[PDB]
RNA sequence: GAGUUGAAAAUAAGCAGAGAUCCGGAGAUUCCCGAAUAGGUCAACCUUUCGAACUUCUGCUGAAUCCAUGGGCAGGCAAG
RNA sequence: GUGAAACUAAGUGGAGGUCCGAACCGACUGAUGUUGAAGAAUCAGCGGAUGAGUUGUGGUUAGGGGUGAAAUGCCACUCG
RNA sequence: AGUAACGCAAACAUUGGUGAGAAUCCAAUGCCCCGAAAACCUAAGGGUUCCUCCGCAAGGUUCGUCCACGGAGGGUGAGUCAGGGCCUAAGAUCAGGCCGAAAGGCGUAGUCGAUGGACAACAGGUGAAUAUUCCUGUACUACCCCUUGUUGGUCCCGAGGGACGGAGGAGGCUAGGUUAGCCGAAAGAUGGUUAUCGGUUCAAGGACGCAAGGUGACCCUGGGGUAAGAAGGGGUAGAGAAAAUGCCUCGAGCCAAUGUUCGAGUACCAGGCGCUACGGCGCUGAAGUAACCGAUGCCAUACUCCCAGGAAAAGCUCGAACGACCUUCAACAAAAGGGUACCUGUACCCGAAACCGACACAGGUAGGUAGGUAGAGAAUACCUAGGGGCGCGAGACAACUCUCUCUAAGGAACUCGGCAAAAUAGCCCCGUAACUUCGGGAGAAGGGGUGCCCCCUCACAAAGGGGGUCGAAGUGACCAGGCCCGGGCGACUGUUUACCAAAAACACAGGUCUCCGCAAAGUCGUAAGACCAUGUAUGGGGGCUGACGCCUGCC
RNA sequence: CUAUAACGGUCCUAAGGUAGCGAAAUUCCUUGUCGGGUAAGUUCCGACCCGCACGAAAGGCGUAACGAUCUGGGCACUGUC
């Protein structure tokens, strides 16, 4: 049963290949309407509990949302948890049990526990590990911060009074799954990226050349000719928060 | 054959419209029905 | 296919000539089927 | 496949907001186009169509 | 100072020494689009409680600290 | 048929960038045409034909720019 | 040079007209052609071409009395059909705001913008050009006017709903055709005949209105029986309204096209009898029923299955700060009683001689209707309905070019190459290999029958079995696969040089590298800022290689 | 036996082509030798190897299916001859 109210309709036209008219993110059109469902990341409902009577499929996203009502009338899209079996019972809030798929403030759980969804900084939703089956590890709390250690194999200290879930985000299968009919990437919405050694020199620094040439510049290049390997692409000073790269 | 279903006058988006509101106008004389029957029943 | 050079008058006169004059030679021959026509016997024009 | 012929039956309004002269003017290039297109002295200065009739016989 | 109702000839009735036609100074009207201006608009259109926005003037006077304000509201005039 | 499956036949089921083939889309072979009927056709054949499909009405992107399943091709018969 | 040509190989022929002039105009009679159209509408476009009467200078690839050409008059009527007065998507413009030599850029509420959602008309007549516009009959919507009541409003507001994917086959049906009855007429000059010919129609709307499918609820079937629950309904618990909770409801039926009746005791009509400058009209006017099959309409956003998960906002229905205002300005059941009803389009073409290709161009142009026989079919072939005979003709019939048919005997010997021809071909039935990713190969290959008549069986609707007869030839016309064996490249379907290149080129599913911690990296913009992402490290950008199998050395 | 070198010495670079494949869309000389096919085949298939100048993600090798692909030989069918 579609429609739910908070199906929201009007997202912004298509993929947005446009900021003006131009494709400044190459290579994006078709697909379906792919219509978006305003899940929850400020969970902000605290000492509430919600069921859970759905695993809804989302299109715009990656992980199955599951849905929960609550005791007053009101429902909420939010991500599910590996293992939140049909009808249980979630809660935020600050003393909340440690469970799976119930979120409370980072200064309050224990060390080493599974943590999917978090917050850089409050008031925002929620903003790392938030894909199809992402985790994240509390490392050693401390003053301020939480040595927390993100789905990149890298370690990185956070703000400690802010938001997060326990559990890791469920639906690791898709992880995968094999795509071969070659044109469902389209039905996905994502055209095909024209390799680069064939465009002519004008298109790219990787010029034709009589017979397959082998790129001949110094180093790979993107086509708009910075390096297109190791060149790290960090500013040199921005926050410092992390730790460690970890890369 | 052809001038016998433009005699009756519904063609492309004609028959879809009439059609809709035929559909429609059923609809509601439906429903002054059973909003009475309900009615008929409770007494 | 295409011709070098434009012809005389002297060689086009004859040539001109030679139509109308080709038109000539068949009038005579109405002038024969016109004194004819002049009521007499015959077995056409009805 | 049409043989290379540019223009087709469009409608009259969707070209009149390409060229309309209510189009034509909000740019500032555009009312440059009417200044000169008037220097000149032309008469019909656009190509419009009208909510109307189009037309008088 | 006599004849006149624009171009070309009638046409139809007119007007004029109880100044016609006409020539000057000052006026009045000046449908619709167009700065375009009541709101929208594919210009010369549609819907309209009939009439922009910017200054200016006269009044009501948000916010937080009823402060003071600016902003907003309105009735103004008519100047870009 | 095995504390448990693993597989064999039947039936239902209806999948497939599946199959043959009209509309439709497009262009491969051949002849005609080449002061053409046509500034790339006609005829006989030909490929795809529920899909990475077509198409209609409104829109978007611009001149060292746009777009490009990439030919430097297309950008109103004009494009290094 | 009076030279090529006169725009496709649908095809004209006559008699009689009009006129100074007929192959070219009109009317017959005949022949012929399209008929998934060379038919009838309609969006766009054109914009006066439509109609009537004169005209023929130029135009028409001939002619001309004729025209889409010239001249003069004339013509297109909407409360319902389309749009606006309603709503909003992509997009556009954006007050204020931010940014910028100037212009101006980004951007919010607003305002426009439909190709979409709300919303109300059908049949028959008329006529030179209009008719869902005019006329007749019957309908529908909105606003008033009248009556009884309640006094309580309308807005801003918070809610329901509007609201929405693809396939896929069932099911029930209706339009439509047949076949039959029924009524009318009929000799149609050769054998025999009626076995032949025509009509057999009526919509919107109102009132009633139900078998299908959905309760697979306990099963035997698909109905008596007993209790909670389905469509709809009352609640109460966190104050109207859904949102959530639980209980419960003479609760078991709800859903929708068809159906009936009225609309239509009516028209409508084949056929009769007179007029006529041969059109026309006049009066009469019978029967107006059933079985078959069938939809690429209808129930229908039923239902099942899928992943790639399918627009919004108004109308419209319920009510809180029962918000400004209050039976004087108000609204509802309501007589479904009486009256009124805003702008713009409407002609004509529209698979086109008038639209776009400069030509009255053997091109192109969205959507709608879809008949008969044979057929699996919207192909093909021959025809109804309707429309047309292609706007230069008549002779002769050399060579030669093209579009085609056939060719004795050989059958690639031609040739750069069997290119181009020819040849198979449909439905049944037997059989089908190497290989293989074990899906495929595979319609492999190859072989056989098939026409009509009679007969009974298997469903006993088709098909098959037996027998017969005919031709040289039996899917016999149209339509309708040539197939193998071996290689190279590319895994595949796909896309590409509009107009000399369709490919081993590009792409792709997959692989690895590398960068990016979320006010990321990358791109655009001087700047604001916008994609990225309303995503968030199994996610984003970039480079090379391009299924699958084994691998991927050394410096 | 004669040869071809299993194996050794030298300058060299940073090292000196591994596996597979091979006269190859890469071999010029070159219709390279040999075998099959043909009456006869500079095309073609299978091999050898002195790879002029193949070779491992400007991938190596091989692959069932598919190709309006290029290429060689077939049977049927014919005015292509």
């Amino acid at each position: 049963n579609p429609r739910n109210n908070l199906i929201s309709g009007q997202r912004r036209c298509g993929k947005g290949r446009n900021a003006r008219g131009i494709i400044t993110a190459r290579h994006r059109g078709g697909g379906h309407k792919r219509l978006y469902r305003k899940i929850d990341f400020r969970r902000n409902e605290k000492d509430i509990y919600g069921k859970i009577v759905t695993i809804e499929y989302d299109p715009n996203r990656n992980a199955y949302i599951c849905l929960i009502h609550y005791g007053d009338g009101e429902k909420r899209y939010i991500l599910h948890p590996r293992g939140a079996i049909i009808g249980d019972t979630i809660v935020s809030g600050t003393e909340v049990p440690i469970k799976m798929g119930n979120a409370l403030p980072l200064t309050d759980m224990p060390l080493g526990t599974a943590i999917h969804n978090i917050e850089i900084t409050l008031g925002r939703g929620g903003q790392l590990a938030r894909a199809a089956g992402a985790v994240a590890k509390l490392i050693a709390k401390e003053g301020k911060s939480a040595t927390l250690k993100l789905p990149s194999g890298e370690v990185r200290l956070i703000s400690k009074n802010c938001s997060a879930t326990v559990g890791q985000v469920g639906n690791v299968g898709v992880n995968q799954k094999r795509l071969g009919r070659a044109g469902s990437k389209r039905w996905l919405g994502k055209r095909p990226v024209v390799r680069g050694v064939v465009m002519n020199p004008v298109d790219h620094p990787h010029g034709g050349g009589e017979g397959r040439a082998p790129i001949g510049r110094k180093s790979p290049t993107t086509p708009w000719g910075y390096p297109a390997l190791g060149r790290r692409s960090r500013k040199r000073n921005k926050y410092s928060d992390n730790f460690i790269i970890r890369r | 054959k052809v001038e016998e279903a433009n005699i009756s006058v519904q063609n492309l988006p004609l028959e879809s419209k009439l059609q809709l509101k035929l559909e429609q106008k059923i609809k509601m004389k439906m429903a002054k029905k059973i909003r009475l029957r309900r009615t008929g029943l409770c007494a | 296919a295409v011709p070098k050079k434009r012809t005389s008058i002297y060689k086009k006169r004859i040539r001109k000539n030679i139509w109308k004059k080709k038109g000539y030679w068949a009038a005579l021959k109405a002038f024969s089927l016109a004194k004819s026509l002049s009521t007499g016997n015959s077995k056409s024009f009805f | 496949a049409a043989l290379c012929l540019t223009k087709r039956s469009r409608s009259r309004k969707s070209l009149a907001r390409t060229h309309g002269f209510r189009l034509r003017m909000s740019t500032t290039s555009g009312r440059a186009l009417l200044k000169r297109r008037r220097a000149k002295g032309r008469k019909i200065l656009c190509t419009k169509t009208n909510p109307s009739s189009g037309k008088r016989a």
